RNA sequence: CCGAGGGGCUCUCGCUUCUGGCGCCAAGCGCCCGCCCGGCCGGGCGCGACCCGCUCCGGGGACAGUGCCAGGUGGGGAGU
RNA sequence: GGCGCCCUGGAAUGGGUUCGCCCCGAGAGAGGGGCCCGUGCCUUGGAAAGCGUCGCGGUUCCGGCGGCGUCCGGUGAGCUCUCGCUGGCCCUUGAAAAUCCGGGGGAGAGGGUGUAAAUCUCGCGCCGGGCCGUACCCAUAUCCGCAGCAGGUCUCCAAG
């Protein structure tokens, strides 16, 4: 052997992988923040209202550790529309509003009949 | 043919970069291998005690090779052969009751603490003594003991070879106390060849300071001296 | 009972130099093989400007002969020396203006700038503006040659530290008049932290052992022993002699 | 232009088709291939006038 | 040194200096397997790039330093 | 608008130019070209919208409906902003790094042809861009000074 260069640098040795013999927590804690605790209920004031029929979004009150990945698809699958885009906002009692906007396929003064307001 | 050239790099000062060569000198070592390197000077370099002396004079291995043929079937006892040995014992106990079965099973000792038995109460034939002992205190009485009590002794190389005798790592000395009468032929023969180089020569062994040579790069300017006194004279 | 500013200045806090447009440590590449045996030649790309520093800087590229690379060193650039040009440093360099080579080659007399005060120390003796050093009275045996410092000490060093030939540049440098205290505030600006300094006779006696009083003086004597503690040593420290001058030195 | 916006154009605005293009000069180009070719020469006239001085001492 | 084709009481080293250029990641030689029925491909090793050795190379060096004690000095500071 | 970019060619009876300078045999003047900035103008956007004005509808959503217009010039030591050219000053030389790019090299790679490969920084086309702030005051009344306190508190815009 030769040592071309006057450095000792330590050898790469093997590193294993962690195969435990036992879990540590026993079973995979559930999501608390599923697609119903996302979006609390819709807002219904009257700038809300008259954003619904004259821009074809609703407005919801949305939990706070909800991106708006997490609530394009809550809102999919809970009334079953597809969403074109998503704009949050934090408002200043805490929580966060969202404005959700529909595809233009869909309407928002009908799909706000069928969900009570 | 046609077209191939020798075009070879002159490597001179301001020529060509200088290709990887050894550098397996000027390399950065660790602070454990420089450690480890420098007391292997230090033992070289400073008035060694003759005490601690007495060893770097080990066998040669021709000797040592003929010592461990020798020590080789006196073996001690592994676990699964003392299985099998307690059967052997209580099969035949079951059957037959021998009041004697067998007189003698011979075997050599291991350890510091029990030769150090052996040799002060004169039970022992030949001490094997280990080399390269850490704390080398654990050892250094020794050789002094086996003169007193005229027991032969003789120092081998590596404590990790007769560490493998006794199925262990590092054992640091074996005893012989009963050999077998058919080859007490063998023992009595290698050891004369050990007394003389060690018991015999005690005087002197005793006397033997070790170590304080100078580093190769200060005993050349010694000699380049001593040749420039050569140079004067004639 | 209140510390004095002489030995403020040992804390470093307002007091750290100002290190920040530097252009970097000037100092003569590190010696090897080529060095010892022979000579690498570089070439001087700039002179550039330390500010706090009178002298100029120039750098050199030189071919690294290990890896294939280009590496830049920053000489104190020895007076007459013009970008473009060849350096040669080493052993067997020819004895030109502003090369670098080893005190025992260059014979006696000979006028050096930055020379190392010990071999490898990569150049420490002689490097403001417009100083230089001669050597003189080489020892072939027993390697070891003395030189002429700027302070007029005479001093023997070993015979390989490697120095480069002739005078700093930037000379006569203090010839002109600082003139008004306006260009002295932009003179100590780039250096250090040091300029306005107020007479101790003009403070309060907390402040400095000779201020106080009801006329302006020092009261005791101004001249003090060396082995005076700390914040006691002001004034003329452990002189040997007070007073105008009179002859040059005239004591080693 | 600025930096980060030489990632939008395309290697056609971006260099010149000499060698060294859109780092040298291009006067300098014309020295560089002259100082190349004036000295890699000199280097062979004062090998072979070295080489008939051993054999002709 | 003497001298005969030459030896070596003694030695020096050597392989880059008119120029704001270039320079690495082996050419070449020797070998060896699988590969062509005394021919073709696919790889590897050595020389090139000398051998041995106890500190990386220098400069200091049993002093400096440091630990404990002893004597000077000590409004730098403390207490009155 | 700028060029310290190119070619031809060679200048003293020296010349060319600036408010100042500066420039020339290391190539002036002159002639023809080249790149850079093009925040200016035209064009696409873009007249459909904006505003001005006149007129008529519609309780109500009405980003109603329609007519005509949205044009020519000049000047400047103006003022502000911006880009460039050129100097002056300094014992004062007036930040680092991420990121992005160009070059030098040529290990490699690719189909082997009267067929098409590797590759493409060209023209299209496809999908995505999460998280936190965003209101308002900015003070002779939303700040600090016990207060709707002649105090204090950093800036940008600016007419006759
Ligand atoms: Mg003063």
């Amino acid at each position: 052997k030769i040592r071309t260069s006057p450095t000792f640098r330590r050898p790469k040795t093997l590193r294993l992988r962690r195969q435990p013999k036992y879990p540590r927590k026993s079973a995979p804690r559930r999501n608390k923040l599923d697609h119903y605790a996302i979006i609390k209920f819709p807002l219904t004031t009257e700038s809300a209202m008259k954003k619904i029929e004259d821009n074809n979004t609703l407005v919801f009150i949305v939990d706070v550790k909800a991106n708006k990945h997490q609530i394009k698809q809550a809102v999919k699958k809970l009334y079953d529309i597809d969403v074109a885009k998503v704009n949050t906002l934090i408002r200043p009692d805490g929580e966060k509003k969202a404005y959700v906007r529909l595809a233009p396929d869909y309407d928002a003064l009908d799909v706000a009949n069928k969900i009570g307001i | 043919n046609p077209l191939f050239e020798k075009r070879p790099k002159n490597f001179g000062i301001g020529q060509d970069i200088q290709p990887k060569r050894d550098l397996t000198r000027f390399v950065k070592w660790p602070r454990y291998i420089r450690l480890q390197r420098q007391r292997a000077i230090l033992y070289k370099r400073l008035k060694v005690p003759p005490a601690i002396n007495q060893f770097t004079q080990a066998l040669d291995r021709q000797t040592a090779t003929q010592l461990l043929k020798l020590a080789h079937k006196y073996r001690p006892e592994t676990k699964q052969e003392k299985k099998q040995r307690l059967l052997a014992r209580a099969e035949k106990k079951a059957a037959g009751k021998g009041d004697v079965p067998t007189k003698r099973p011979p075997v050599l000792r291991a350890g510091v603490n029990t030769v150090t038995t052996l040799v002060e109460n004169k039970k022992a034939q030949l001490v094997v003594i280990a080399h390269d002992v850490d704390p080398i205190e654990l050892v250094v009485f020794l050789p002094a003991l086996c003169r007193k009590m005229g027991v032969p002794y003789c120092i081998i190389k590596g404590k990790a070879r007769l560490g493998r005798l006794v199925h262990r790592k590092t054992c640091t000395t074996v005893a012989f106390t009963q050999v077998n009468s058919e080859d007490k032929g063998a023992l009595a023969k290698l050891v004369e060849a050990i007394r003389t180089n060690y018991n015999d020569r005690y005087d002197e062994i005793r006397r033997h300071w070790g170590g304080n040579v100078l580093g190769p790069k200060s005993v050349a300017r010694i000699a380049k001296l001593e040749k420039a006194k050569a140079k004067e004279l004639a | 009972g209140r510390v004095i500013r002489g030995q403020r200045k040992g804390a470093g806090s307002v007091f750290r130099a100002h290190v920040k447009h530097r252009k970097g440590a000037a100092r003569l590449r590190a010696v090897d093989f080529a060095e010892r045996h022979g000579y690498i030649k570089g070439i001087v790309k700039d002179i550039i400007h330390d500010p706090g520093r009178g002298a100029p800087l120039a750098k050199v590229v030189f071919r690294d002969p290990y890896r294939f690379k280009k590496r830049t060193e920053l000489f104190i650039a020895a007076e007459g020396i013009h970008t473009g040009q060849f350096v040669y440093c080493g052993k067997k360099a020819q004895l030109n203006i502003g090369n670098v080579l080893p005190v025992g080659t260059m014979p006696e007399g000979t006028i050096v700038c930055c020379l190392e005060e010990k071999p490898g120390d990569r150049g420490k003796l002689a490097r403001a503006s417009g100083n230089y050093a001669t050597v003189i009275s080489h020892n072939p045996e027993t390697k070891k040659t003395r030189v002429k410092l700027p302070s007029g000490s005479k001093k023997v060093i070993s015979s390989a530290n490697r120095a480069v030939v002739g005078v700093v540049a930037g000379g006569g440098r203090i010839d002109k008049p600082i003139l008004k205290a306006g260009r002295a505030y932009h003179k100590y600006k780039a250096k250090r932290n040091c300029w306005p300094r107020v007479r101790g006779v003009a403070m309060n006696p907390v402040e400095h052992p000779f201020g106080g009083g009801n006329h302006q003086h020092i009261g005791k004597p101004s001249t003090i022993r060396r082995d005076a503690p700390a914040g006691r040593k002001v004034g003329l420290i452990a002189a040997r002699r007070t007073g105008r001058l009179r002859g040059t030195k005239t004591v080693q | 232009v600025r930096p980060k916006v030489l990632m939008r154009l395309s290697k056609t605005k971006k260099h010149v088709s000499r060698a060294y293009g859109g780092s040298m000069c291009a006067k300098c180009v014309r020295d560089r291939i002259k100082r190349a070719f004036l000295i890699e020469e000199q280097k062979i006239v004062v090998k072979v006038l070295k080489a008939q001085a051993q054999s002709q001492k």
